[PDB]
């Protein structure tokens, strides 16, 4: 059923960037656990370190090596190998002292067994003698009794499955592994890896490629999870995968799968792009969700079905404290760089989704800008002039032969200040925007005021709630003043305009003119805002000034989009960094000021909080508007002027933030062993810099570039890169 | 009619003073959004070489041009089938290999362009008819670059020769040793670079026609740095986050960075120097 | 050093007391009149 | 080679000596480099500037610098040692 | 020649004169 | 302006701007001796240019 379908020329940025992102923390997952497993075969409490002699054992005087597997909760412990300096000389009662990691409950909880090394003792040993060191977790008591000989005692006062409970669970069997086992990492993250992308790479071909079953599944169902196309895709997709995925797992346990499971993830990523480079804009949200519920199901579900099928199938000083808290801050970085790279993916989604309507939004306002002759209209001076050009490049324009999608009529809303301007007076041509008074609220009547029984033509037209504000040269303006509607057609504008100039409208005390009309690009979906003000300082100055807001109109009915599922996703973040901001303020007390700390993570939460709500804002501002826009439609002018406002708005926040995660990153960099002398370097000399560039400022302002040809930082950072420098690589 | 996308103009000229073809191509193209977007080219290829002796001469040195790379390439297969089976832990191989691989695209580019001028001999026959002559160009133009790229890279080659006296050994010494960590700093410089350049692409990237694309934008930074900027488009892009973004770039990459480029490279010229003249005193 | 740091107090006193005095000597109630007496006084149109 | 037909800051090889010269000042157009060869010309333009100025520029200053600090340490040490 | 000679031999003094006082306040320690 | 500049100087307590004060005071000598030859050179080429 395959089509070799789309053969149009075209970019998916989604899928890209979540392959991307998949790789990338790959890479840097690689080097983590290969440091990690470097020093595993290095090595290969629970107890008292009081003497194990026997007490209960004679007869048997040889040597022999001994095993406890002290099982606990969520704790493996494993067996230690006996030795001695003597050898575990014979005739004699061997004495130790052997504890693993683990640290279970102090309960009954031990598994001891004796290896049969040619004599085996009749009896049985009591116990290795421990009462209490620091947790004592594993009792001690003797048993006068064992199995079997040449067999394992069974240690009293279900092992199939903890056994290979979470390191057969591969996906967080990552930071399980056990002591001896020859499936070291770099075989654990692989196959990882490698289920990541083929959960891609299905999922992928289902809605590009195989979507014509009969025309089985329409293509048009909701992206919410409703027992439908997104959900059960995932389920019928995660088990294709298995057959490849068990055939490379059972290949690992000679070193031909470590190539053939990078091929396959190539090939996986490479078919991901080239079949969704034609998604539309509403199966790439599906995309996402059926990708991540088909790995949530594998994971959760089978996973230990998987282990537990086998487990039935099966059933029928210094150094050590300075090489064991190591392994704990790797973990902690292995745990750390998930969330990371699940937050940059959430970023990356958020602002780069749509990068080809930022080109297409830059052509049209550039052609918005060009077609309306900006040019001429900036250097306007006299307040007459605004009529000529009106008339000549504007009504054509708006109303035109075959073209131009308008999407509402234009608007010519003028503010009064209802008192008479008085002209500068000559002098050195000051650049200032004085003779300034209050504004007017009145309603008035056909020419003038002139209120005989009711309000007239004329009226103030008061502004609502959310209207933007113009934020001119001379002073802030709202959505409020007198508007004038521009007709509909070219019969009746032209004669509007010679009534408009015939009752001298803009007489000789208004301050602006703010002529704004909307525009709609089918081709590239976009509309575009724009306004057009002209500022009245004295008597006939002017001030011309124009913006042309490109924008998509997206709203919060629409359903499931994109944007909607960032928002969410960033607020899950914010309040997660909340939360664990709060725990560290409330364990550590008070005081943590004069650091970076909770002034550095208050800024984030504080971002991510702000990115989600103006995005939220500006969709539930465009729907406000949409809906208001509909109802009715002829000649009303509903005004889209703040929704563009809203969207730059988000799209700053969110471009911020990812710039944050990047120097973030960039910084986290240090890592490297011969690489570490950078960030140190900085992170030592910069309150310096900072400060010696705050006193020099402050010397040339007391007077009324800086450093550019002068290069005083380069001294303070050679003496620190020195210092550093024969600070480590000689000691 | 308002469907149309792209429109292109086509013709060529001979000069037959000096020698030397000339087609012309000029393009309008009508985006959907609309306006009007002019490119043109002139390509000035040539197609009747062999008329006179100095045109025997260049045909003479490319023949020597070709017998130096067969030699090369032949000492190069020598040198790697038995010595230093890995042979690549030297930075002097692998601009050979570089330099042998783009001559020999270079050569079967040429000789793919020479050999396929039937266009002319048709063109020759029936003069009322419009010659295509875009394939020459466009050849034209890919083996200009070719050869562009070799002539730079060989002067690069140059530097293996120049250890002749003390004074230039500890130069070279001082470039090899301080390499690794330009290039790890080099690294943290190009990604707060980007970071930079992505930041202003997402903010001014729709407004300033400087900031349209990605690549504009690191054009832009770079010129930044060279003090050849208006400092105007920005401010009346955006008051705000318009002169607060030119300020933090100028200050941390200039002082910071550049400065501790400086402090890299004095760093370990200086300890190569001392390490050099304790080891001249004491021997 | 104890005699040169509390020489030292007593000189920064004495400076900020100085600094005080001079920023007194700019009292307001000033630019309103010198703005009348440049922009009212010898400036101002002969009649209506 | 690449910029020598059509831009006629390269027009000769003199020319082009004195252009770079003036592209270290910052004295460069670029409107008409980017246009003459959308490819292989930036790149041109990027690695120049970058490779020129943070390497070439910071190694004429090491080695001065070295040198004075030198000068002066070998002045200071034959005064007041003998 | 002007800029890079002098403009090297400016910074060549101003870093000698503050490497020599950041040495000279740092051997004051530990006596 | 005086007191402002003086009390900018008291206000050097800190290791920082004591070093930058001490810094360019053991250097003016010097740094006024190099001005005389840079300004030679400079007048050398101004008479060369004119």
């Amino acid at each position: 059923r395959f089509v070799f379908p789309e053969p149009t020329a075209d970019v998916n940025y989604i899928v890209m960037l979540t392959c991307a992102v998949c790789l990338v923390t790959y890479m840097v997952m690689a080097a983590i656990l290969h440091k990690l497993d470097q020093l595993d075969a290095s090595r290969g409490r629970f107890k008292y370190e009081i003497l194990v002699k026997t007490g209960w054992g004679r007869g048997s005087g040889t040597t022999a090596h001994v095993g406890i597997m002290l099982y606990g909760v969520d704790s493996r412990s494993g067996h230690r190998h006996l030795d001695g300096d003597r050898a575990f000389h014979r005739n004699s009662l061997d004495i130790f002292r052997i504890a693993t990691p683990h640290s279970l409950g102090s309960v009954w909880k031990i598994r001891v067994w004796h290896d049969n090394k040619g004599l085996s003792p009749a009896w049985f040993l009591q116990h290795v003698i421990v009462r209490d060191l620091q947790t004592a977790r594993s009792a001690f008591f003797l048993v006068n009794d064992w199995l079997s000989v040449e067999t394992e005692a069974n240690g009293g006062l279900v092992a199939e499955l903890q056994r290979g409970f979470f390191d057969k669970h591969i996906w967080l069997s990552i930071w399980d592994r056990p002591p001896r086992s020859r499936f070291t990492r770099i075989q654990r993250a692989t196959c990882c890896v490698l289920l990541i992308c083929l959960f891609l790479g299905a999922n992928a071909v289902w809605y590009g490629a195989v979507g014509d079953s009969a025309y089985s599944t329409g293509h048009v169902s909701r992206l919410s999870p409703l027992s439908v196309d997104t959900v059960a895709v995932g389920l019928v997709s995660s088990v294709v995968v298995y057959p490849v995925y068990l055939a490379i797992l059972f290949l690992f346990r000679a070193s031909l799968a470590h190539g053939l499971s990078l091929l396959l993830v190539a090939v996986a990523v490479a078919v991901s792009g080239w079949v969704g480079a034609s998604f539309p804009p509403g199966v790439s949200v599906a995309w996402l969700l059926s990708s991540s519920a088909s790995f949530l199901a594998s994971f959760l579900g089978w996973e230990p079905l998987k282990v537990l099928l086998e487990a039935l199938y099966f059933s029928l000083l210094f150094l050590a404290k300075e090489e064991a808290r190591k392994v704990k801050r790797l973990h902690g970085m292995l745990r750390s760089l998930l969330v990371y790279m699940l937050f940059l993916l959430v970023t990356l989604l958020a602002s780069y989704g749509d990068a080809s309507c930022h080109g297409h939004a830059y052509r049209l306002q550039s052609a918005i800008k060009q077609e309306l002759h900006s040019r001429a209209f900036l250097a306007i001076t006299r307040s007459e002039e605004l009529w000529p050009w009106m008339a000549h490049v504007l009504l054509p324009y708006v109303h035109g032969n075959q073209s131009s999608p308008e999407l509402g009529p234009p608007r010519l809303r003028q503010v009064r200040l209802q008192e008479a301007l008085y002209p500068d007076p000559p002098g050195p041509r000051v650049h200032t925007c004085s003779a300034a008074g209050g504004f007017s609220t009145s309603d008035y009547d056909v020419g003038w005021e002139s209120p005989h029984n009711g309000s007239g033509t004329w009226a103030y037209s008061a502004p609502d709630l959310l209207g933007a504000w113009s934020w001119g040269s001379c002073a802030v303006y709202d959505s409020g003043g007198y508007v004038q509607e521009l007709g509909l057609s070219l019969e009746e504008s032209r004669d509007r305009l010679r009534f408009l100039q015939l009752h001298n409208w803009l007489d000789n005390r208004s301050r602006a003119v703010f002529l704004e009309l909307t525009r709609y690009s089918p081709a590239v979906g976009l509309h575009a805002a724009v306004t057009l003000r002209l500022e009245f300082p004295a008597a006939g100055r002017a001030l011309a000034a124009l913006s042309v807001r490109p924008f998509a109109l997206r709203r919060l009915s629409a359903g499931l989009s994109l944007p909607l599922l960032t928002s969410v996703c960033l607020l899950l973040f914010a309040v997660h960094f909340a939360v664990a901001e709060a725990r560290t303020w409330h364990r550590e007390g008070r005081w943590r000021v004069l650091r970076l700390g909770a002034w550095a993570r208050w800024l984030l939460v504080a971002l991510t909080a702000a990115t989600a709500l103006v995005r939220l804002a500006q969709l539930g501002a465009a729907d406000r508007q949409w809906t208001r826009f509909v109802r009715g439609r002829p000649r009303r002018f509903t005004s889209f002027d703040q929704v563009a406002q809203l969207s730059s708005a988000a799209r700053g926040l969110a471009a911020s933030l990812l710039f944050l995660l990047l120097v973030k990153a960039a910084q986290q960099l240090r890592f490297v062993r011969q690489w570490s002398v950078f960030g140190k370097t900085l992170c030592r000399a910069l309150p310096e810099l900072l400060g010696v560039t705050l006193g020099l400022v402050v010397l040339g302002v007391a007077y009324a570039r800086l450093w550019g040809a002068l290069r005083l930082g380069a001294v303070i950072l050679r003496w620190r890169y020195h210092a550093l420098r024969g600070e480590l690589y000689r000691p | 009619d308002r469907g149309t996308r792209a429109t292109f103009i086509d013709f060529s000229v001979y000069n037959a003073n000096i020698n030397l073809f000339c087609v012309v191509r000029l393009l309008v193209e009508f985006p959907a959004t609309g306006g009007v977007i002019p490119s043109w080219q002139f390509q000035p290829l040539k197609l009747i070489r062999y008329v006179t002796t100095f045109d025997f001469f260049l045909a003479a040195c490319e023949i020597i041009f070709c017998f130096f790379i067969f030699y090369y390439v032949v000492e190069e297969i020598l040198e790697i089938r038995i010595h230093k089976l890995h042979y690549f832990r030297s930075f002097w191989n692998c601009l050979d290999v570089v330099i042998v691989v783009l001559s020999v695209v270079a050569i079967g580019i040429n000789i793919y362009r020479t050999s396929n001028v039937e266009v002319l001999l048709q063109f020759l026959e029936d003069q009322n008819t419009f010659p295509n002559f875009e394939h020459l160009a466009y050849w034209q133009i890919q083996f200009n670059n070719i050869a562009a790229v070799t002539v730079f890279f060989v002067w690069i080659k140059l530097f293996k020769f120049i250890n002749f006296n003390r004074t230039m050994s500890q130069l070279s010494t001082t470039m090899s040793r301080c390499a690794k960590d330009l290039f790890g700093f080099a690294i943290m410089f190009f990604i707060i670079f980007l970071a930079y350049a992505q930041l202003a692409y997402l903010v001014f990237g729709t407004q300033v026609d400087d900031f349209s694309t990605f690549q504009e934008c690191i054009f832009t930074q770079f010129r930044i740095i060279l003090g050849d900027i208006n400092f105007a488009e920005i401010e009346e892009a955006n008051r705000v986050l318009g002169p607060i973004y030119f300020t933090t770039f100028v200050f941390f990459m200039f002082f910071i960075l550049l400065n501790m480029f400086l402090a890299i490279i004095n760093d370990t010229y200086s300890e190569v120097k001392s390490d050099l003249a304790q080891q001249k005193a004491e021997m | 050093l104890k005699s040169v740091l509390r020489e030292l107090v007593t000189y920064l006193l004495f400076l900020i007391v100085l600094c005080i005095l001079t920023y007194g000597m700019m009292s307001s109630n000033v630019y309103y009149y010198t703005r009348m007496m440049s922009q009212l006084f010898l400036d101002t149109p002969v009649s209506k």
